[PDB]
């Protein structure tokens, strides 16, 4: 009963639980404790559902479901009331605060005014009654709550220009985006909210220092916690507005730290010229200032000391003092060095590194110095270097300092950068900062360009930092367009910060050279700035940027970084090159790097260490196999050293701790010189290298490591406790574990690997090939981690290419300048804000999906040291520590070298996941969830206990698999399409066994009845599974090969194969035949579009397709065209009464947004606590979206089908993305069905490995000439029961029909011409029009069947045809068949070549002379002539037989066509001749210059409206130079293959139309009212009364390119070629 | 057709040029600690592995020009 | 009036400077336009169907591109700019370039220092017609390195001469030209060794 007293304890809670209330200014009492009541409710919430796991649940089911309701109330309560609270306070400080918005904008001021008094009036109500359910029980609190909501973002969205002159009163502002500067603007008066908003507004201060009355700003603070006290403290009080007393700030951080490192070089000077220092004063001093700062003093003093000792030798024959000077360096270094040996506080660590960093390349300089012999101060072997003066009788404290390089001299900015990872100044550092500085000084810019990773913007922000700059760098796209490069140019300088734009290149060259405009004149304002004759008091030089007057800082520079020769990018203009000083960067010193870095982490064999590691990496660069994701740059070393550093401290605390704990005796010394610096290189190579490579390089590496490093040896740590949680998830998710050599053990070895390069490095990569574990690895790693360090973690999988790339990161839009969020970029900043407390959480953004340079360089600066994500609106988000960016891919062909070097790797091979593991995953999950949703239980247990031994290592299945990929299939064969096929197969079994069950109560199945039928259908489901998707040769083969290898009793026919076998459920083999009787159709219902006749392949393929449909499996069905996909399909589905049926078209040019209005119009989004759910509006209805061309959908340069990758989205993650709102959408009731040509059919592509993995393949192929014969010798049978006299004549007139289809098959084929496809859609169609012929007629000899059966051949053979011989072919063998299969009749009667059908001169369709209806045609022109269109037009016998052809296409449902041949043959005029006669109005869009998409959307529902819901019949004739755009295109495929376009009608629209339709049905006479209902009846009509005719040029190319934009032209649409006149 | 047999006698003739065989190198326990072994191991292996690649696809364009075979995307590409 | 072309605003400002510039008779350049081969044809017929006024030129720089419309070039009058023929034409196009006044400067050895970087310009850029042994790769040794070089040599021999008329040829920096010319002016570009 402990179920009521945890519910009584939740009652108690929640009566005494009351909304903490704090005053604001005396106004309001904001809500306070946002997250306790918010994990509250989760508990509540999770030990409800905990409850409902029980079964003593029933007897409280009710009240739990009311109290599961309530606390559902509640969470929607206050998911919204925290947001509206915010966008109050905030909102409010920006009306009340600031006057000037009074006067500048007053109708938002007086909205704002009164939703305030709403609010403050609801919050009043709150204030009277605390309590929880009293806030709750409240009428319309929560659509209050989204009113006031909606209206706050309304106001705030229509704050921009007020926004824009904040940025222009405060120039640091432009860096901030408008909901942090709202943010700020507003919270001016409560402080403590800014503090995380400084980060992106300096370089280094992430907080300020505020005295206890939060009034007086005290100093500073950066993200490592070092502090900078200003000497003059800033008061808020005397500076109440927001700007000035930031810019106050700034102003006295730049002099205090002017003043600081006046006095710290004062104390330094002691230092030096010293011949000993002792260790206690240094690291006192080193403690005492900042990191900048202490820098900037070794530097100083080191200048001042090297110029002292020039300037003593200046006479050339003197003393040698620069021999002192290196000797106090190398004293001073053999200080730093033995300081961090020992033990030190994080902060001086840093600090000491960087000292070691500047002295190493000190000594350099100076021993290059001493070996040239230089003597004087003038020489430029020492006006080259980097030389730092300092004047302290400068009355301005800023000046007080000046650096110098060549000719060129900087002042220090005094901008507080905090403690930055300085780089080693290599010699390639110094090239880079000579270049710099060069083209600086000239007033140009900089252009470090050459291969990734090689030290370009990194030098670029070093070299800022080192002149005490503000560096910005901006991740440059191809959205970085004019504007948005203006606004960022006006930002820089203002402020007069470096912007360092790398990947330059990546914008359009349009828009390169609109930029270029730009800095050409913010370049003149420098220069002009730059000559001496400008003075202070004349106004600084004011360059023109986006049609305004911008102050220009003297400070502001534009580097721009780019890699040339990489995808993606663009050409620079020669216009725009000229501006910029390019140098080349391609071989960075790695040895150097190596070497300082190892020296200052405190190795005592750097150097050894160094020249053992570097060539190490060239070794494995030039020996380990090639692969796409491999990377051996700079970078990887980088990482190397880095966690060298790491496991080295770590390995030094261990031993501290095994000291302690082991007696007392603990020596820095003794633990320095007793340490295997060499293992732990080792370690840290294996721990970074391994994990990405492949099986045989392993050995490769290790015996490389053995041969560099030898007597060494790597022993990765055994995580016991991470082991212990990953085999609990394990346990619970139904996955095989194992530990070493075990079942498994390769898996969790690469789960442990991807754990360490995540504890590393912010940016993964599984690379690996479909089914090798990688989703599995990390949500097990995901879920051990949370079990383990008791940090929740989440995971947001992104799929990169299933959406735009605006929509995935944002967009801009060109009018109005507003930025709205993309996908990554609202998850990123939703993380950020941690408005609910997501910063305490472990982040994962999985981008599961293809890579390429197009959206992933995007992420360079994010993936990079900067962690930022850089938009076009200057805006730049900080990447959190909590946050990692994994990329799940499964080959990394189309990156380039720039993301493959920024994240760490993790290879996954196929041998990784063994099939013996996901043979005990599916048989664990079989054995353990039910099917329904128990005796379905017992039947899973008895049937997985009775496949074991052949779900076995080296079992018939593993056999069979391993045979069956040998085979030749029509898509490429992946064992988990395999194994998904037999699971699913399998399940549908032992559902037919509970089925059987079930209808047997009294005599339930036995176990040998279970046995046998299992181990019957397991063969039945191998072979039907392992080789559907291959022809029938195949399938034998296969089916022989498991009569040998398997054991089971099978089929013992002699040459009936397996395949033709079902498994009945009284477990035993019965032939597939016995299910194909011989039936008669009826005569009304002949080749009818619903009628099938039963044959072998038709049984076979239906009970598939039933067995996948009954499991809401997608599947595809693969075949050549008209082999009878689709027909099976809706054979298949017509069994399953349950299903609804929608028909997409895919086409070339489709994309998601098809899926989504077959969304819209089929289905519904309603929101649910679980999130957003979306459903078929049909209750209990299960929607099955059938895309009948796949396949088609183009290919990107990359590899990709945009919609296949949304498709397998939604398949394999159950839903997708709702880009309105960046909701995640949870399919409910939906399945897809596929269908396809083969993909070696010209424009056909193969579909990708990981959607193929969730979708079984059926090749359904052309019926053979015996179920040819039977089908359509049953066809005619029922068709010539109208004649008694022909009854006999139908057994040769099917063989007759069917050799010459069979015939005309072989002879023309694809390569002659694109549209040459013959099918069985053929000889359907030759059967409707020989019995619609016949139907009428009472009477027929054998001859007039024989004229019919040849005109029809005529019609359907060789109208297509191009060329003349063909035609001459087509004739020739129609007579020679006739002949043959029909002797013994008079040719001259049935065989007369003018063979010409009409119904024009009676009322049945009977043959007609020529000349009757040559005079008949006349008589109709002239009253055509007298009453539509007066263009005489000269009869001729091509006239009569086209004009006999469109007669015969009008008068069919759903007739249309496609006229081919030259312009000016009278295909329109014919057309309109034609439709004039069957009563046909004729419709023609009006195409102009200006006709868009819209214009063609209305002129389509015009027509659609007329068609039906006026039932008026039109022929809408089409041009192909009417189609200009793609769009068009596609509505025409989508309105001639299903007569209806899903998204034309919307809105209103759609609700006149329904009223329109509603008219028409009951101008009919039906009864219909519901919107499905009329909308089917509107599309039967549009159906039955459209007809489309297509008229184009016989272009060669063109034909092809339209066989692929537009493929129902030529499935839906009959063609004649016309061609030119003969 | 003309191009049909030009290209047919053209790959008869790359087929008698081309040779046939190529074995892989054989892992051993002091071969991977000899890195010539380590190169040339990836030489045959690359070598065996393009040779069958060109082999297949220029008997395959062989037996399309005599017909036996229909044309594929990959295929009609590689006669382009 | 010197315009960029590839923006929309780049545009409307072309069409603005043109239509004042055709009734003031001032000068207007567009720079890359056969970025905009549709706006160059409308461009075209829109100069057709034009009297402007007699001092009033109209220059459009572009790089040869094939997209590049034919009436537009029927229409104009085409210069090509291209490496000059030989060492003899580099020289002199350089002395050309490089104003009169700027040479003749107080240090009767800036003629020489200049004529020596003329003579070195027109050896790089006459090595790069031959591709694999005059250089490794088409290197962009252009006129910005001329100009950069000429400023170098003029700043250090300003900051070595102060106003003297004549300095002696050892007194000359022959170390700080070579090195930077080597470092940042030429040997930017160059990515070999
Ligand atoms: N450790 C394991 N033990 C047993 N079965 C496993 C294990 N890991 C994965 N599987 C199973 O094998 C298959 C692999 O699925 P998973 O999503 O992990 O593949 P993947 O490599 O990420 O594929 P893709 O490239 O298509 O995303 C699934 O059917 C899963 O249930
Ligand atoms: N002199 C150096 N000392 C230390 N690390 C360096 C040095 N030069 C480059 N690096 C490292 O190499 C990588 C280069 O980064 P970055 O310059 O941003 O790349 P890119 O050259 O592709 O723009 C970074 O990890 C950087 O810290
Ligand atoms: N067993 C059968 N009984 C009757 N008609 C068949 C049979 N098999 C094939 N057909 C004919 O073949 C045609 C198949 O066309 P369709 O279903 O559109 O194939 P796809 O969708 O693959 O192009 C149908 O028109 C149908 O009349
Ligand atoms: N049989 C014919 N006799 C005389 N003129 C004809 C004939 N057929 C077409 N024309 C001419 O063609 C013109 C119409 O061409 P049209 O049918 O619009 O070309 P398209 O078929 O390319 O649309 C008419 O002006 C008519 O004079
Ligand atoms: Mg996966």
């Amino acid at each position: 009963m402990a179920l009521e007293e945890f519910l009584k304890q939740i009652r108690e809670v929640w009566n005494t639980y009351e909304l903490d209330l704090v005053n604001y200014q005396n106004k309001c009492r904001l809500i306070r404790g946002w997250d306790d009541l918010f994990n509250k409710v989760k508990e509540h919430i999770n030990s409800v559902s905990a409850m409902k796991l029980s079964p003593y649940y029933k007897v409280f089911e009710e009240d739990a479901l009311s109290w599961e309701d309530k606390l559902n109330r509640i969470m929607a309560l206050f998911d919204v009331w925290i947001d509206v609270q915010r966008r109050w306070v905030y909102l409010e400080g920006i009306f009340t605060g600031s006057a000037d918005i009074k006067h500048l904008l007053p109708v938002e001021t007086q909205r704002f005014q009164s939703i305030s008094t709403e609010f403050l009036a609801l919050m009043k109500k709150v204030s009277k009654s605390p309590l929880v359910m009293d806030v709750l029980n409240i009428q319309g609190v929560q659509r209050s709550l989204e009113r006031l909501a909606d209206l706050l973002g309304k106001i705030q969205k229509a704050l921009g220009e007020y926004l824009e002159r904040e940025r222009s009163s405060f120039p640091r502002f432009y860096f901030v985006g408008d909901e942090d500067l709202l943010e700020i603007i507003g919270n001016s008066k409560n402080v403590a909210k800014l503090q995380k908003h400084f980060k992106k507004m300096f370089a280094g201060v992430s907080s300020i220092i505020l005295n206890e009355d939060n009034s007086v700003v005290l100093g500073i603070s950066s993200r490592e916690g070092e502090e900078v006290m200003f000497k003059t403290p800033v008061s808020i009080t005397e500076h109440p507005k927001i700007n000035e007393w930031l810019t106050l700030v700034e102003k006295e951080m730049r002099v205090t730290l002017a003043k600081l490192l006046a006095e710290s070089v004062t104390e330094v000077e002691i230092f030096g010229k010293a011949t000993s220092i002792d260790p206690n004063t240094y690291i006192t001093w080193i403690d005492k200032y900042q990191a900048q700062l202490v820098v900037l003093s070794a530097q100083i003093a080191w200048s001042e000391n090297v110029e002292t000792a020039l300037s003593s030798m200046g006479g050339g024959g003197d003393a040698a003092p620069l021999h002192s000077v290196l000797s106090n360096v190398e004293v001073t270094l053999n200080v730093l060095a033995d300081s961090v040996l020992m033990e030190q506080p994080p902060l001086r660590r840093r600090k000491l590194e960087h000292l070691i960093t500047e002295l190493v390349h000190q000594r350099d300089v100076t021993r290059s110095l001493i070996k040239s012999k230089i003597d004087n101060a003038k020489s430029f072997e020492w006006l080259s270097q980097m030389r730092f003066y300092f004047d302290p009788k400068q009355t301005d404290v800023l000046q007080q300092l000046s650096i110098q390089m060549a000719n060129a001299k900087f002042n220090y900015g005094f901008e507080y950068l905090g403690v930055q990872d300085k780089l080693v100044q290599t010699p390639l550092t110094d090239r880079c900062y000579l270049t710099m500085t060069q083209a600086l000084e000239a007033r140009l810019g900089g252009s470090p360009f050459g291969p990734a990773g090689t030290g370009k913007t990194e030098s670029v922000k070093a070299l800022g930092h080192q002149l005490g700059r503000f560096v910005l760098v901006f991740n440059c796209d191809e959205t970085f367009d004019f504007q948005a490069m203006g606004r960022i140019f006006v930002g820089l300088c203002q402020v007069g910060a470096w912007g360092c734009f790398d990947e330059f290149n990546r914008l359009e060259e349009r828009m390169l050279s609109a930029v270029s405009q730009q800095v050409q004149c913010i370049q003149e304002a420098l220069r002009e700035h730059s000559n001496p004759n400008y003075d202070k008091t004349s106004a600084p030089i004011t360059c023109e940027l986006l049609n305004k007057q911008v102050k220009v800082s003297p400070d502001m520079a534009i580097f721009i970084t780019m890699n040339p020769g990489y995808a993606g990018r663009s050409n620079l203009p020669d216009n725009l090159k000229k501006l910029f000083r390019s140098l080349a960067m391609t071989k960075p010193d790695r040895q150097l790097i190596a070497q300082v870095m190892l020296y200052s982490q405190g190795f005592r064999t750097a150097e050894v260490l160094a020249n053992k590691i570097v060539p190490f990496f060239k070794l494995c660069d030039e020996q380990l196999s090639s692969q796409s994701h491999y990377d051996f740059g700079l970078r990887a070393l980088k990482s190397v050293l880095v966690s060298a550093g790491n496991v080295k401290r770590e390995r030094i605390q261990k031993i501290k701790r095994e000291k302690e704990e082991r007696g007392e005796a603990v020596d820095e010394g003794e633990i320095a010189e007793n340490l295997p610096e060499q293992e732990i290189l080792i370690q840290s190579v294996c721990e970074t290298m391994v994990p990405k490579l492949v099986a045989e390089d392993i050995p490769l590496l290790f015996s490389l490591l053995s041969d560099v490093f030898p007597g060494v040896q790597y022993h990765r740590g055994e995580m016991t406790a991470l082991r212990e949680e990953l085999k609990k998830v394990c346990q619970e998710m139904y996955l095989t574990y194992g530990d070493g050599e075990e079942v498994g053990g390769m898996w969790v070895e690469k789960v442990l690997q991807l754990y360490q390069i995540t504890q590393i490095n912010h940016g993964l990569m599984m690379v690996g090939p479909s089914g090798s574990g990688k989703s599995m690895a990390w949500r097990v790693l995901l879920k051990a981690l949370e079990r383990l360090e008791g940090v929740e973690g989440v995971a947001h999988i992104i799929d990169p290419k299933a959406i735009s790339k605006d929509h995935l990161y944002g967009t801009l839009d060109p009018n109005t300048r507003e930025w709205t969020d993309g996908l990554f970029t609202h998850v990123l900043r939703k993380i950020i804000d941690s408005v609910r407390g997501e910063l305490q959480k472990r982040q994962w953004i999985v981008f599961d999906g293809d890579v390429d340079p197009e959206w992933v360089e995007n992420l360079n600066s994010v993936l990079d040291d900067n962690k930022l994500l850089t938009l076009p609106n200057g805006e730049r988000l900080s990447l959190p520590p909590n946050v990692r960016i994994m990329f799940e891919v499964q080959d990394l062909k189309y990156a380039t070298l720039a993301t493959v070097s920024r994240c760490g790797m993790v290879w996954f091979s196929e041998d990784v996941l063994s099939t013996d593991m996901i043979f005990n995953n599916f048989l664990a999950r079989l054995r353990s969830i039910p099917l329904d949703e128990s005796p379905m239980l017992q039947i899973q247990r008895d049937a997985a206990t009775i496949m074991q031994p052949y779900f076995t290592s080296n079992g018939l299945v593993t056999k069979a698999l391993e045979h069956a990929f040998q085979l030749e299939h029509i898509m490429d064969l992946t064992r988990l399409r395999c194994l998904g096929s037999l699971f699913s197969m399998l399940h549908q079994a032992c559902r037919n066994v509970a089925q059987y069950n079930a209808n047997h109560p009294d005599f339930p199945m036995q176990i040998e009845q279970l046995e046998r039928y299992i181990q019957r259908y397991l063969v039945y489901a191998i072979l039907w599974s392992l080789s559907g998707d291959s022809r029938l040769k195949m399938r034998a083969e296969l089916g022989e090969y498991i009569r040998r290898i398997t054991t089971v009793p099978l089929p013992t026919a002699p040459n009936i194969p397996i395949i033709d076998y079902e498994v009945s459920i009284s477990g035993e083999w019965s032939p597939w035949q016995a299910k194909v009787p011989q039936i008669e159709v009826e005569t009304h219902k002949v080749a009818a579009p619903d009628v099938v006749v039963p044959t072998l392949d038709t049984v076979r393929h239906e009970a598939l397709l039933y067995t996948w449909l009954a499991e809401h499996k997608p599947l595809v069905l693969c075949g050549p065209p008209g082999s009878g996909k689709t027909m099976t399909l809706f054979s298949a589905l017509r069994a399953l009464p349950d299903m609804e049926v929608v028909g997409l078209n895919f086409s070339s040019a489709t994309t998601p947004e098809l899926l989504l209005k077959t969304f819209d119009h089929y289905c519904e989004y309603r929101r649910t606590p679980n999130g957003v759910v979306l459903a078929p509006v049909q209750l209990g209805k299960w929607l099955v979206l059938f895309c009948d061309e796949i396949n088609l959908p183009d290919m990107d340069k990359y590899g990709t089908q945009r919609v296949i990758s949304f498709i397998r989205q939604m398949v394999e993650h159950g839903g997708f993305y709702r880009t309105s709102d960046q909701t995640w959408v949870k399919l409910e009731r939906i399945q897809f069905v596929g269908a396809c040509n083969p993909p070696t059919d010209p424009g056909r592509k193969p579909l990708s490995h990981r959607f193929l993995r969730h979708v079984p393949v059926v090749y359904v192929d052309y019926p053979g000439p015996a179920s040819l014969t039977q089908i359509y010798g049953t066809f005619n049978r029922a068709m010539l029961r109208l004649i008694p006299s022909l009854r006999t004549y139908a057994e040769p007139l099917t063989a007759a029909m069917v050799e010459f289809y069979t015939m005309s098959q072989e002879r023309f084929t694809q390569d002659t011409q694109p549209h040459y496809i013959y099918s069985p859609r053929e000889m359907t169609r030759w059967v409707r029009g020989i019995f619609e012929a016949l139907r009428p007629l009472e009477t027929l000899p054998v001859e007039g069947l024989i004229r019919i059966w040849a005109h029809e051949a005529l019609r359907l053979f060789q109208d297509r045809l191009v060329e003349d011989e063909e035609r001459r072919w087509t004739d020739e063998n129609i007579d020679t068949v006739a002949l043959k299969h029909f002797p013994n009749i008079d040719r001259e009667k049935a065989m007369s070549r003018p063979i010409l059908y009409s119904n024009w001169l009676s009322k049945d369709y009977i043959p007609v002379d020529q000349e009757e209806l040559r005079d008949y045609v006349k008589a109709r022109l002239k009253v055509f002539y007298e009453e539509e269109l007066d263009v005489p037009l000269v009869l001729f016998n091509e006239v009569l037989d086209h004009v006999l052809r469109i007669d015969r296409i009008f008068r069919q449902p759903q007739g249309h066509l496609l006229l081919i041949g030259v312009s000016g043959a009278g295909k329109t005029t014919l057309s309109r001749f034609v439709a004039w006669m069957n009563g046909l109005s004729v419709y023609q869009i009006k195409v102009h210059r200006k006709y868009t998409g819209e214009d063609f959307d209305e002129d389509l529902r015009t027509v659609l409206r007329r068609s039906g819901c006026k039932n008026e019949k039109i022929a809408f004739i089409m041009d192909e130079s009417n189609v200009l755009d793609s769009g068009f295109l596609e509505r025409m495929n989508t309105l001639l293959a299903n007569g209806e376009v899903p998204g034309l009608f919307e809105g209103d629209e759609y609700a006149t139309l329904m009223t329109q339709c509603k008219e028409g049905a009951q101008k009919e006479g039906l009864m219909l009212d519901s919107h499905e209902e009329l909308y089917k009846w509107f599309t039967s009509q549009v159906i039955r009364n459209l007809h489309v005719v297509f008229t184009m040029n016989p272009s060669s190319e063109g034909l092809k390119d339209r066989a692929a934009t537009s493929p129902a032209l030529f499935n839906r649409c009959v063609l004649n070629w016309f061609g030119d006149w003969s | 057709p003309a191009w049909m047999r030009t290209l047919h006698t053209t790959a008869s003739n790359w087929l008698h040029l081309i040779p046939q065989t190529l074995s892989h190198l054989k892992r051993t326990v002091e071969n991977i600690k000899d890195p010539l072994f380590r190169f040339f191991e990836r030489e045959v292996k690359m070598g065996a592995k393009l040779l069958q690649d060109v082999r297949q696809d220029l008997a395959d364009v062989v037996q399309v020009c005599e017909g036996k075979k229909k044309q594929t995307n990959y295929l009609r590409t590689l006669i382009n | 009036t010197s315009i960029a072309i590839g923006s929309a605003e780049g545009f409307n400002q072309a069409d603005k400077a043109i239509n004042t510039a055709v009734k003031s008779g001032r000068w207007v350049m567009l720079k890359n336009v056969h970025l905009a081969p549709g706006w160059l044809m409308q461009l075209e017929k829109k100069l057709h169907s034009l009297q402007p006024h007699a001092c009033f030129r109209l220059f459009l720089t572009m790089e040869i591109n094939p997209k590049v419309p034919v009436n537009l070039l029927r229409a104009g009058r085409i210069f090509v700019f291209e490496p000059p023929p030989g060492v003899k034409a580099n020289m002199l196009r350089t002395f050309s370039s490089i104003p009169v006044s700027r040479i003749c400067k107080s240090p009767n050895e800036r003629a020489r220092l200049y004529f020596l970087l003329a003579w070195f310009h027109a050896i790089i850029q006459e090595r790069l017609r031959y591709a694999p042994l005059g250089w490794s790769k088409k290197y962009e040794f252009g006129e910005s390195d001329l100009r950069s070089a000429c400023d170098t040599v003029d700043t250090w021999l300003d900051d070595t001469a102060k106003g003297r008329q004549n300095i002696s040829p050892d007194k000359i920096p022959w170390s700080a030209l070579k090195t930077l010319m080597a470092q940042s002016i030429y040997g930017g570009r160059v990515d070999n060794e």
